[PDB]
RNA sequence: AAACUCCAUAUAUAUAAUUUUAAUUAUAUAUAAUUUUAUAUUAUUUAAUAUAAAGAAAGGAAUUAAGACAAAUCAUAAUGAUCCUUAUAAUAUGGGUAAUAGACGUGCUAUAAUAAAAUGAUAAUAAAAUUAUAUAAAAUAUAUUUAAUUAUAUUUAAUUAAUAAUAUAAAACAUUUUAAUUUUUAAUAUAUUUUUUUAUUAUAAAUAUGAAUUAUAAUCUGAAAUUCGAUUAUAUGAAA
RNA sequence: GUUACAGACUUAAGCAGUGGAGCAUGUUAUUUAAUUCGAUAAUCCACGACUAACCUUACCAUAUUUUGAAUAUUAUAAUAAU
């Protein structure tokens, strides 16, 4: 069916592979970070008896790979690119200097102080 | 509050009241709507009001206030409170007004 | 999940029915705590690209499985 | 500190009466870390994903009468219709 | 002895997208939907009346202004008698797809992009050399062929030859002896008062003094470059500069305005940009500099 | 090129009801210097060197031209040409990028007295910066007996920022130590050095530097530190 | 291996360092299933990378997908509806 499990929109403006990939974890651990919370609230509370603690643990670990955030990486939402990828624009170090530069960035420049 | 549960009250509020100013100040971020806090914080401070003045479970007399939070507070505070010695003050220094 | 609370880790395991014939499961997985509970098999470790044959001892406890399957191979030499 | 720590608990435990504070006395892990765990969550959602564009094209269900052009498409199918002819453009694909 | 509001522009124009919110990591998701939409919008530039020709709007890059209140993008458009009148074409048509169209037009569908007031607000120019980035547009897009292997000899010529070469020299002392006059005129008026607005300044109004005072206006000296795979016998790239008039404001040199730098890194008066298009030799990019004094 | 420009500096105006308090500030603006005036030597109509005298007067940044090196980028992106479409395209799990004979470059920490470590609560003294993809203060428990420090755990006060938090800046300064160093002590007496003096007996090249390193336990983050993270305690203490 | 000027950290000073040790790095050589790819005089070498456990990731092993991320065409049937 669908190329993803789940489907999906596609991210509005450029479109990468690894884009693809990220923004998918991203749409499916949105909706999982709740579950997420509550399960791991679950296996860590000790004031609870083992079994229904493990039985959580283990769920987690089965809970497929795009339920996390650590695998969703900072990517360039114009350029796909995540390496040196600035949050504040959610750029890189070259589109932001090109951005800033072109002044495509309202209010970023260059720091001539 | 009178004394007694004057006392209770800066007890019971604990680093939310500021000694120093003498002032108890909270605040509420836990529901969506900011009317729902405005409610949360009128209902906690009744609450304590309710509980300060009432020492027949405990004065709290006893209880040294706490003013730790202030004096950390304090240290972040910076103030000038030396000023020009009253004896080094010499108005006859001082020129007199002059007419023009 | 290395800590004296939130020990250790449980990996989803066929151990239940390998238990029984004892089948080296093939335990792709290679990231648990050698479970302290059942403690007692044999199965394949995936090294990278081959499951390397393990059973279990009086040393596998805490030690996890990988821990017995090297990746890696040995280095080697100069140019002669 | 010349005040009996059971004093000093029970303050704490009308704090945790007056304000809703949790009292946790012995210490035990109270999963309170994921309990007070009330930041932004769809964050990611906010931006990355945001679904809410109008791919180019998009245009053609509301203005009707104007003939739009999308130029990068009408390149590229140029581009195919090259290749087309020259004998170099791509093997069909085994419809398994 | 100051830079009359007119005179000098503004910080917020520098920026292309023109928002601020504290919300800081929402308003990264506000300039986002500015750049793409900018793109969506450039694709509607195109036209068609029957396999017959493609009228291209060319647009200025989208200077979105974004305030609380409302949304106001705004764009220059240029394009190309006794029919135009009892019939409107493409363009007026564009127009109306934008805000006249009551509900089933653009600023509409807009709305739900970021949740304000959205009004479109395009500006029309008559000289496709007036804006830098559309004249590198429209050499980029319409010319192409025309120089594609060599610059036409008349169509170089023409480019060399469109403004007047306005002797900025002379334009700058007349503007400043213009100023000189008006602050002199309202010196001896104050004088006059210091020994009502009436007298305060009389003879000063909306005429001696509100486009008097407007300095960028004189294209002084244009460059445009034709850099990239230009070249049909010649894989290796063919830059090809054709520099024109001055790029200095003398009004600074010796005036009380001072020339101030859009972005901080090129001066207000310099505009300048390069439409990169792909030409069948190659991708290439022609960058357009105007001084315009 | 210079100049305008930005930071920064002098002054001046406006604003801040001096509880967002830093008015010794913060900005918006205006002026200011690419300093000037005068005499005396030289020179030849007027420049340099000294002297004074007027001012606060002093820097940094940005901007690196044309061209050339067919310099670097086809992995920021984009695109021509050419090559594959059941695989040079997409996905999951695990692995790898962390492998090591030797070699190079760059750092860090080092080899102790014109130098290193405890300690200093009327907290000696800062700027710049962060904090709705959050910072996380006081305390509270443990490591540990007091207490402090240091590191974790419990609960989240306040603050979404000239308000509250990171965060009491540290070096300097003071006192105490400190191997080799027999320059030491510790038992005597000795005495107008007392925290010291002196007479006598004793006190057999890596240290109390160095923390590479190795075990064990413990803690963070997250499903998950195993190849492979971080932290600490108890141990180890090569090389130099 | 040229007459004469001038410029800058160019050299001579001066201070702190590198080469010598251990470690952290980036690299070459090499290994490996793979150690992705790029820079390699000056302008490569804590350089692309502002952070590689997974993800990032591009690479290797093992399974799995084939109109797939679009655009445009050809038809059948469920969903809001003036």
């Amino acid at each position: 069916n669908f190329r993803f499990p789940i489907k999906t929109k596609l991210p509005p403006g450029f479109i990468n592979a690894r884009i693809l990939r990220d923004n998918f974890k991203r749409q499916q651990f949105k909706e999982n970070e709740i579950l997420v919370k509550s399960l791991k609230f679950i296996a860590r509370n000790m004031n609870l008896p083992t079994k229904l603690r493990l039985e959580a643990q283990l769920k987690l670990n089965a809970l497929p790979n795009y339920m996390r955030s650590t695998q969703i990486k900072n990517r360039c939402v114009d350029s796909g690119h995540a390496r040196f990828v600035l949050s504040d624009f959610r750029l890189c170090r070259y589109q932001f200097r090109e951005n800033a530069l072109k002044g495509n960035l309202p209010g970023v420049k260059k720091g001539i102080w | 509050l009178e004394e007694k549960s004057l006392h209770k009250f800066r007890i019971l509020a604990r680093s939310r009241y500021d000694h120093t100013t003498d002032i108890f100040k909270m605040s509420s971020d836990k529901f969506e709507h900011a009317s729902q806090n405005a409610r949360y914080l009128h209902d906690i401070l009744q609450r304590l009001l309710a509980e300060s003045k009432d020492l027949t479970e405990d004065d709290f007399s006893d209880v040294p206030l706490d003013t730790r939070h202030t004096i950390a507070k304090s240290l972040r505070k910076k103030k000038r409170d030396y000023e020009f010695p009253e004896h080094w003050k010499r108005p006859e220094d001082a020129p007199k007004k002059k007419f023009d | 999940s290395r800590s004296v609370w939130k020990g250790p880790n449980i990996v989803p395991l066929p151990i239940r029915e390998a238990m029984t014939k004892g089948t080296p499961i093939r335990t792709n997985a290679r990231a648990a705590t050698i479970l302290p509970q059942f403690v007692g098999l044999k199965f394949q470790i995936h090294n990278g690209k081959e499951y390397v044959p393990i059973e279990i001892s009086e040393d596998m406890v805490g030690h996890k499985l990988g821990e017995f399957a090297p990746t890696r191979k040995r280095f080697s030499y100069t140019q002669t | 500190m010349n005040v009996p720590k059971a004093r000093l608990l029970k303050v704490a435990e009308l704090s945790a009466k007056i304000f809703d504070q949790n009292f946790n006395p012995s210490g035990i892990r109270t999963g309170s870390k994921i309990l007070n765990e009330r930041l932004k969550g769809p964050s990611v959602a906010s931006y990355y994903g945001n679904p809410d564009i109008l791919k180019f094209r998009h245009l053609k269900t509301l203005y009707p009468d104007i003939e739009f052009v999308d130029l990068e498409e009408q390149y590229r199918l140029s581009m195919v219709e090259a290749k087309k002819r020259r004998g170099k453009g791509a093997p069909k694909k085994m419809k398994k | 002895n100051i830079n009359n509001k007119l005179q000098h522009l503004n910080n917020m124009n520098n920026w292309n997208t023109q928002i601020y919110n504290y919300n800081k990591n929402m308003e990264i998701m506000n300039t986002m939907n500015d750049k793409l939409i900018n793109k969506l919008l450039y694709k509607m530039m195109t036209l068609k009346l029957n396999n017959m020709n493609i009228n291209k709007i060319i647009m200025s890059k989208t200077i979105n202004q974004h305030s609380l209140n409302k949304l106001n993008i705004k764009f220059y458009y240029y394009n190309n008698n006794n029919n135009n009148n009892y019939y409107m074409n493409m363009m007026n048509k564009l127009m109306n797809i934008m805000n006249n169209n009551m509900n089933n037009n653009l600023c509409n569908i807009l709305s739900y992009y970021y949740k304000k007031k959205v009004t479109i607000e395009p500006i029309k120019l008559s000289y496709i050399y007036l804006n830098s980035d559309i004249f590198s547009k429209y050499i980029s897009l319409n010319d192409m062929d025309k120089y594609n292997n060599g610059i036409l000899t008349n169509y170089q010529r023409m480019l060399n030859n469109i403004m007047p070469k306005l002797n900025d020299h002379n334009i700058s002392m007349n503007y400043i002896n213009n100023i000189n006059n008006i602050n002199n005129n309202k010196y001896n008026n104050m004088i006059n008062l210091l020994n009502n607005i009436n007298n305060i300044y009389n003879n000063m109004t909306i005429d001696n003094i509100p486009m008097d005072i407007l300095m960028y206006k004189y294209l002084v000296g244009w460059s445009i470059k034709f850099k990239g795979r230009l070249s049909n016998n010649n894989g290796r790239t063919s830059t090809t500069n054709l520099l024109n008039g001055t790029f200095n404001n003398k009004k600074y040199l010796w005036s009380n305005i001072n020339n101030n730098y859009k972005l901080n890194y090129i001066p207000s008066n310099h505009n300048l940009y390069n439409n990169s298009n792909i030409n069948k030799n190659g991708k290439y990019n022609i960058k357009v500099k105007l001084n315009f004094i």
